[PDB]
């Protein structure tokens, strides 16, 4: 039923280097030609990325700064409304984003406030103005 | 037991052959219990042969040794004790006689030929109680069993292996006559162009690859039946080199993937590194715009402070992404470390390899004696089937020993060229001339003509022998159609041994394809210091055109850089063959050709029937037959095979000239 094992011997293949006195010399250089086209085409995004490797030396680790461990309080200083509403201004849905901002009330909390204070901020209009840009 | 005399008669023991079917129509068609019986008598008459063949085997013998039921039917085992004796299946090869022949004698068969086939029919007709003589071109017996002898040497040129004895009529034969059978070691060490063994390593690598892609070609003739090419048939070398051009090109399309698997991901850091490059200038800016907003004393208005805290926010999102994306990074400059480690394979062969695996080949082309180009894809190796069990023996003695042994008491005239055969409705003449003066010319009258003319002298244009009628087309072509191929010996004569004598034979890998035949490999076979060097492939019909020393100077060589160039004496005593240049051989044996089948091997056994003399009187007898290694489909280019040619057509003769009274 099948070959040896390792022997490769399809009928396409067969035909395909019996179709004349060469055609065996002949798919035997287009593939030499396809490896030392895809060897070279190694060897140059090779060095177009060991450029861009020099490029990112030093990290970012000048850049980065500390983290702010802070205990995640109840209350809503009257600061920490403000920051809320120019954090929806800037950051529309993601509550993340404003804890983050915020610093000191859950995502949850966060929430809660688009709720409590959504009268009085008018946060509806806030959205809106959002999503303008 | 007795089936075991079945096995060594090559027959099925449980089975009627078709040759018995013929004999014994009633019983093959009659109730399977009589089937039964009869290949009972069959198989215990074989037996009773086999275990004594130096005495003939009487119809009183063997009935006396049957025990009821099976001796109840006396007609029953006459006709199988007479059937057997016919077709030489007992009572053949040199045993000693009961029954003294009969005084006067049927009949009158001229044999072309004292070549083993020749002999093993004449002694069978003769055994007969018929009149045989043979015809003979050489000054001695046996053709294709050539014997060297010098002093002690001792050495064949030609046939020189019994491929052993299970199943081989061979056999017998050692049996009844003295043969110094010894057994071949089959350990082949390989040493290259330059003197250095191959190292277990290779030897074995390339011999497995040898082995694999002759099943490839196997698969490719009868799975997809890969079996003509631009309107002619394929041959076994030209798909040999189909299959190893499918194996390049697999190497190839394996690297091809592979680096491109390296390309697929080296672009993927191209496109990551690009990220990363442009998110380090992101995290440059906002580092400088969080810089300037801390940079405003407090105490700070909100929206001023909310700046402060925002681009903090922002300055650690674009963080994360920075360490999610080296973290990933990392991940890729791992696996271009993991591919760039794993490399498919290089090559499919390198030019030491492709070297040995053309010793490998070199072997084969002396196996068939021809080149790998001119085989039939389909059909070289239909004889496979019918090999012998055991291991492979030479004679030590010389092999000659056994044609000679076979000549004792036969009509034998050497020096004979046959040179016309005529055959009529009425009786042949076969007209022969005297080697020496050829002027001197013989006229032989016969009621049948036994031709075992090699398929090479058969073959030879202008023709050595006319045939008058001509043979027909049928014939004829089948003669063009069969391969008669070649291969020759070099025997090496020494004082000395200087070589591994616990080695029989040792190779010699060849430089070139074109050269892989030249003195490719050495037989140690003989008590005395003699090593037989042989040239086969296409190297085989070239070495012909070549003086002795030089070729035995090509031999030196070649065992000066395996032995070392100061432990090879000269050689006493030197023999080269050259059979495709023997006028009586034309060649060696036959190869099944590229466009012939083993059925073209039965064609050449069909006798030849003349036409009427009379117009409109009855359809003759036919008068001229066929024998020799090249007629017998299942043991061809064998000694074994011409012997049983030899006995088959015996038979077939007596059957036409004497009547077959054992077919009632
Ligand atoms: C030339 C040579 C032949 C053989 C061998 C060696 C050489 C050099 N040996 C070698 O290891 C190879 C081996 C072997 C075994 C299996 C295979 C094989 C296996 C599977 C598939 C394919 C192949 C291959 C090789 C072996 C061996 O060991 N044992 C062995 O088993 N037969 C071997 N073989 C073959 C053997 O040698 C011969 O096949 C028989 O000898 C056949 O002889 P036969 O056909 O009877 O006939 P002839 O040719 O011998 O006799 C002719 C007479 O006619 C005279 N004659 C001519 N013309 C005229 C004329 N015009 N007028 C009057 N007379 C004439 C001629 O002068 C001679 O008088």
């Amino acid at each position: 039923r099948k070959p040896p094992k390792g022997m490769f011997l399809s009928q396409e293949d067969v035909e395909a280097v019996s179709a004349n006195a060469t055609a065996a010399t002949t798919v035997l250089r287009q593939l030499d030609m396809e490896l030392v086209s895809v060897k070279r085409q190694i060897q140059n995004i090779k060095q177009t990325n060991s450029a861009l490797k020099e490029k990112l030396d030093g990290g970012i680790e000048p850049y980065r700064l500390p983290e702010v461990i802070q205990k995640c309080n109840a209350r809503w200083t009257t600061e920490e409304q403000l920051l809320a509403v120019q954090a929806i201004r800037k950051y529309g849905r993601d509550f993340q984003a404003i804890s983050d901002v915020i610093g000191n009330k859950s995502v949850v909390q966060v929430k809660n406030f688009f709720v409590n204070y959504r009268r009085r901020f008018n946060i509806d209009e806030v959205l809106q103005e959002w999503e303008a840009e | 037991g007795v089936e075991g005399a079945a096995f060594q008669s090559r027959l099925p023991h449980d089975r009627m052959t078709s040759q018995e079917a013929a004999c014994f129509p009633d019983i093959i068609s009659g109730p399977q219990q009589t089937q039964k019986v009869f290949l009972f008598i069959r198989n215990r008459t074989l037996q009773l042969w086999l275990d004594n063949p130096k005495i003939q085997l009487t119809f009183e013998a063997t009935l006396q040794q049957l025990e009821a039921p099976y001796n109840s039917d006396t007609v029953l085992v006459h006709r199988v004790h007479s059937y057997l004796e016919r077709h030489g299946l007992i009572n053949f090869g040199i045993y000693k006689r009961i029954k003294p022949l009969p005084t006067k004698k049927t009949g009158k068969v001229i044999i072309i030929g004292s070549g083993v086939s020749g002999l093993a029919a004449a002694r069978q007709l003769q055994s007969f109680g018929m009149d045989v003589t043979l015809l003979e071109a050489r000054d001695r017996v046996g053709g294709r069993v050539a014997t060297f002898r010098k002093g002690n040497y001792v050495a064949d040129l030609g046939a020189m292996v019994v491929t052993g004895l299970g199943g081989n009529p061979m056999a017998v034969v050692s049996k009844q006559v003295n043969m110094e059978l010894a057994k071949i070691k089959q350990k082949c060490p390989l040493y290259e162009a330059n003197g250095q063994a191959v190292p277990k390593e290779k030897d074995e690598m390339v011999e497995q690859e040898f082995n694999r892609l002759l099943e490839a070609t196997s698969y490719l003739s009868h799975q997809l039946d890969f079996n003509v090419l631009n309107n002619k048939p394929v041959s076994l070398g030209q798909a040999l080199e189909v299959v190893i051009q499918l194996q390049e090109k697999h190497v190839k399309d394996e690297q091809i993937e592979h680096w491109k698997k390296i390309v697929k991901t080296q672009e993927e850091l191209k496109e990551l590194l690009n990220k990363m490059v442009n998110l380090k200038e992101k995290i440059k800016e906002l580092h400088q715009q969080y810089k300037e907003a801390s940079e405003v004393k407090p105490p700070r208005d909100i929206t001023a402070e909310f700046l402060v805290k925002s681009k903090h926010r922002d300055l650690t999102a674009l963080c994360k992404e920075y360490d999610e994306l080296a973290e990933t990074q990392g991940k890729l400059e791992e696996k271009l470390q993991e591919l760039e480690a794993n490399p498919p394979s290089d090559v499919y062969l390198s030019s030491r390899d492709r070297q040995i695996l053309d010793w490998h080949f070199a072997n084969l082309e002396f196996a068939n004696a021809t080149p790998l180009s001119t085989l039939s894809l389909k059909h070289w190796d239909q004889d496979d089937d019918f090999e012998f069990t055991g291991s492979h023996l030479t004679v030590r003695n010389g092999y000659s020993c056994v044609p000679v042994a076979l000549a004792e008491g036969l009509d034998i005239k050497l020096n004979t060229a046959v040179r016309q055969v005529r055959y009529t409705a009425s009786g042949c003449e076969v007209i022969a001339v005297n080697t020496r003066s050829t002027s001197q010319t013989f006229i032989y009258k016969c009621d049948a003509v036994l031709c075992t003319l090699p398929l090479g002298v058969l073959k030879q244009q202008p023709p050595a022998v006319q045939f008058v009628p001509p043979l027909p087309e049928w014939k004829t072509s089948a003669v063009q159609r069969m391969g008669f191929g070649n291969l020759n010996k070099v025997v090496l004569c020494f004082d000395r041994v200087f070589w591994d004598p616990s080695v029989n034979l040792f190779g010699h890998v060849g430089s070139t394809t074109a050269s892989r035949g030249e003195l490719f490999l050495f037989w140690n076979l003989y008590k005395a210091p003699i090593l037989l060097a042989l040239v086969a492939g296409e190297a085989a019909g070239i070495m012909e055109n070549i003086s002795d020393d030089v070729i035995v100077g090509r031999c030196l060589a070649i065992l000066k850089g395996i032995f070392g160039s100061s432990a090879v004496p000269q050689p006493k005593e030197t023999v080269v063959s050259r059979w495709r240049a023997d006028p009586w051989a034309r060649g060696s044996y036959s190869y099944v050709a590229a466009g012939s089948s083993g059925n073209d091997y039965d064609l050449m056994a069909q006798p030849i029937t003349p036409g009427p003399s009379i117009p409109g009187a009855p359809q003759p007898i036919p008068r001229l037959f066929f024998a020799g290694e090249h007629t017998i489909r299942n043991y061809p280019a064998t000694v074994h095979g011409a012997l049983l040619s030899g006995l088959r057509e015996a038979g077939r003769i007596a059957d036409q000239f004497l009547g077959a009274m054992y077919t009632l």
